[PDB]
């Protein structure tokens, strides 16, 4: 009915291998060269990746800064507000990054700041300034 | 099957349906009411049953009606018509049986049968039992032809036919019951022995043995799919052979092995390049982190009190460094998960090769074995038709004749006019009758003329193929006959008989294979036979090897035989053989080969063409269409059972019926 379990006999491959006198060994040699070609390509990219891994030796451990967390405070200080304004200038609408810089202000408090002091800190101008870069 | 249906089966007939044969003789019944057909069928089956239950004595019409019940014994003309039909066509009262009604006082008609092979002898017995004058002309000094049996003392080995291929529906089952006939079963266990350098040959482990054989079967079944479903039957205006197709199948399996490997290594590289691109990003990110750490460190060293912009710089660079260290850990996690997938892929490669040198050698033994069965290289067998007779194979385990297969023809030859040492040179057939011209084989100048009504030609196909002809036909055989002779394949296989003074092999093992070194010589002494308490080993030469081995002296052959035997049973425990016999069937002028095969470009239809009788032209021009004169029996003339003893036996029975119908008339249509 159909080829035995694991026997491969497509209409296409039959015509291709029968096409001429030595079409058989042509197709088989073509894949043998194809095979050794990919094998040497592996050996190479394995060596390239071996070299690149050696450049990453040590990781990023000397450059890891210790974790500093303080309680997420409610009160805005003059000092903190100014940090915020600068963070808006640098990061834009990245409420997360801005929150991380200030330290003790939640992502919502930052969003509140954006609308509370919207007039007084010209946050409109500040945001369009960031988009210029 | 069992009962009256068992009898129909044993006679190669459907129990519940009328055959084309029967439709011809009983057209009234088969075109008529369904009821009467079932009546017919029972009568037919019951008569067969009766015959088969006791084939040692003749079954008469009276004795048949005797054992019939109502309403089957009501219509006695139908019972007679059936009995006579079954009698004519040799379905009842064939072989060697005690006659109830002694032979007719005078004979009607005269028939010359060429060759006293089994087909000849079978027909001769029948024609004689139908009250005809029969004389067989045999070139050899013995009956049986391709049923040859070497004898010495009590030790016996068949150089010709040897295996009875199952008793279920085999006409030989009847013959064996009719005679002494001691049949011995064949233990199908066959260990294979491959070379091991200077060391003794190692038995192939059940691991490989079973996997290669199953691959062999799978390869055959694959060629069958390739033939039927894909129609790969003609290639460059030439018919595709089995070996031709097997190559294509094997090649496509190697292609697959390579295709699987390519896409596996290509699955590696695409990940090996994912790793490459990730490692590059990681190196660059480490560079920006290194630079950003310095920038932070510098900004952080501007000691308080700082103004808010200097304060922002510290906090800003700090946040940014944590964000880039966040990114590096994502990429470091991916790196490990890619390296883990890279080992996964490299731990599970696909199949290394399709077949190793060791495998392909064992597979070639299985091919050689198939070349032995079909008595021909697989490059000669028709892809589409080589196996057309597979459905008609008998049931039951295969057996051998203990006292030597020639037992059978000799027993069939009893009470027949057989002229031995008489080689037919020319067959003349005309409207008025026939004359057969033969010479004495011993002195070929001594000539013999035989005048007869009909000639039955049982000459082997190989003989019929000879160029220039060994037998001449006057007038020549028509194009349609000669073309069939041409197209049909007539193969070859040979046997070597090895007589030793002592049994040095495993006495409980019936047969063991030897694995050859190359494809070229896969058939060369590829298998060894052992049976009785007799110390004979029987070496088999098959495929392309058979033909070439015939051009090699007995000594060299016996040499190669011992070499292989030493290589298995120890280079010392193998004595010199006392008696050796080497068959050469292709060289034998009364055979010119071993038996037929379905050649590429032939088909089962050519076998029918072979059986077709010849009707000569009219003597006086304008005279009516004459009787058929020249008739053909033999292994090569029976579509459903070619290349066998039973097939020959049946072909003989067939012709005897056709000749009787033609020259004695059909008494059952009266
Ligand atoms: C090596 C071998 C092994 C075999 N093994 C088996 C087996 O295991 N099982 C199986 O079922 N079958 C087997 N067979 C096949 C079987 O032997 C034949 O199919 C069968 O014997 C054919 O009978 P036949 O009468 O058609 O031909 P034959 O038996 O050849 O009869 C033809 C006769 O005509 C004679 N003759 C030839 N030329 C002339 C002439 N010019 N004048 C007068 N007479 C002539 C021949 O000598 C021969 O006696 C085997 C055959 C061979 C060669």
């Amino acid at each position: 009915r159909k080829p035995p379990k694991g026997m491969f006999l497509s209409q296409e491959d039959v015509e291709a291998v029968s096409a001429n006198a030595t079409a058989a060994t042509t197709v088989l040699r073509q894949l043998d060269m194809e095979l050794v070609s990919v094998k040497r390509q592996i050996q190479n990219i394995k060596q390239t990746n071996s070299a690149l891994k050696e450049k990453l030796d040590g990781g990023i451990e000397p450059y890891r800064l210790p974790e500093v967390i303080q309680k997420c405070n409610a009160r805005w200080t003059t000092e903190e507000q100014l940090l915020a304004v600068q963070a808006i200038r640098k990061y834009g609408r990245d409420f997360q990054a801005i929150s991380d810089v200030i330290g003790n202000k939640s992502v919502v408090q930052v969003k509140n700041f954006f609308v509370n002091y919207r007039r007084r800190f010209n946050i409109d101008e500040v945001l369009q300034e960031w988009e210029a870069e | 099957p069992s009962g009256v249906e068992g009898a129909a089966f044993q006679s190669r007939l459907p129990h519940d349906r009328m055959t084309s044969q029967e439709a011809a003789c009983f057209p009234d019944i088969i075109s008529g009411p369904q009821q009467t057909q079932k009546v017919f069928l029972f009568i037919r089956n019951r008569t067969l049953q009766l015959w088969l239950d006791n084939p040692k004595i003749q079954l008469t019409f009276e004795a048949t009606l005797q054992q019939l019940e109502a309403p089957y014994n009501s219509d006695t003309v139908l019972v007679h018509r059936v009995h006579s039909y079954l009698e004519r066509h040799g379905l009842i009262n064939f072989g060697i049986y005690k006659r109830i009604k002694p032979l007719p006082t005078k004979k009607t008609g005269k028939v010359i049968i060429i060759g006293s092979g089994v087909s000849g002898l079978a027909a001769a017995r029948q024609l004689q039992s139908f009250g005809m004058d029969v004389t067989l002309l045999e070139a050899r000094d013995r009956v049986g032809g391709r049923v040859a049996t070497f004898r010495k003392g009590n030790y016996v080995a068949d150089l010709g036919a040897m295996v009875v291929t199952g008793l279920g529906g085999n006409p030989m089952a009847v013959v064996s019951k009719q005679v002494n006939m001691e049949l011995a079963k064949i233990k199908q266990k066959c260990p294979l022995y491959e070379a091991n350098g200077q060391a003794d040959d190692v038995k192939v482990p059940k691991e490989k043995d079973e996997m290669v054989e199953q691959e062999f079967n799978r390869l055959l079944e694959a060629t069958s799919y390739l033939s039927h479903q894909l129609d790969f039957n003609v290639l460059n205006n030439k018919p595709v052979s089995l070996g031709q197709a097997l190559e294509v199948v094997i090649q496509l399996q190697e292609k697959h092995v390579k295709d699987e490997q390519i896409e596996h290594w290509k699955k590696i590289v695409k990940t090996q390049e994912e790793l490459k691109e990730l490692l590059n990003k990681m190196v660059n990110l480490k560079e920006k982190i290194k630079e950003l750490h310095q920038q932070y460190k510098e900004a952080s060293e501007v000691k308080p009190p700082r103004d808010i912009t200097a304060e922002f710089l510290v906090k800003s660079k700090h946040r940014d460094l944590t964000a880039l260290c966040k990114e590096y850990d994502e990429l470091a996690e991916t790196q490990g998960k890619l390296e883990e997938k890279l080992q996964e892929l490299e731990a599970n490669p696909p199949s290394d090769v399709y077949l190793s040198s060791r495998d392909r050698q064992i597979l070639d033994w299985h091919f050689a074995n198939l070349e032995f069965a079909n008595a021909t290289p697989l490059s000669t067998l028709s892809l589409k038709h080589w196996d057309q007779d597979d459905d008609f194979e008998f049931t039951g385990s295969h057996l051998t004749v203990r006292n030597g297969y020639s037992c059978v023809p000799v027993a069939l030859a009893e009470g027949l006019d057989i002229k031995l040492n008489t080689a037919v040179r020319q067959v003349r057939y005309t409207a008025s009758g026939c004359e057969v011209i033969a010479v004495n084989t011993r002195s070929t100048s001594q000539t013999f003329i035989y005048k007869c009504d009909a000639v039955l030609c049982t000459l082997p196909l190989g003989v019929l193929k000879q160029q220039p002809p060994a037998v001449q036909f006057v007038p020549p055989l028509p194009e349609w006959k000669t073309s069939a002779v041409q197209r049909m394949g007539f193969g070859n296989l040979n046997k070597v008989v090895l007589c030793f003074d002592r049994v040095f092999w495993d006495p409980s093992v019936n047969l063991f294979g030897h694995v050859g070194s190359t494809t070229a010589s896969r058939g060369e002494l590829f298998l060894f036979w052992n049976l009785y308490k007799a110390p004979i080993l029987l070496a088999l030469v098959a495929g392309e090897a058979a033909g070439i081995m015939e051009n090699i002296s007995d000594d060299v052959i016996v040499g190669r035989c011992l070499a292989i035997l030493k290589g298995i049973f120890g280079s010392s425990a193998v004595p010199q053989p006392k008696e050796t016999v080497v068959s050469r069937w292709r060289a034998d002028p009364w055979a010119r080969g071993s038996y037929s095969y379905v050649a590429a470009g032939s088909s089962g239809n050519d076998y029918d063409l072979m059986a077709q009788p010849i009707t000569p032209g009219p003597s006086i021009p304008g005279a009516p269409q004459p009787i058929p004169r020249l008739f053909f029996a033999g292994e090569h003339t029976i579509r459903n059972y070619p290349a066998t003893v039973h097939g020959a036996l049946l072909s003989g029975l067939r012709e005897a019926g056709r000749i009787a119908d033609q020259f004695l008339g059909a008494m059952y249509t009266l």
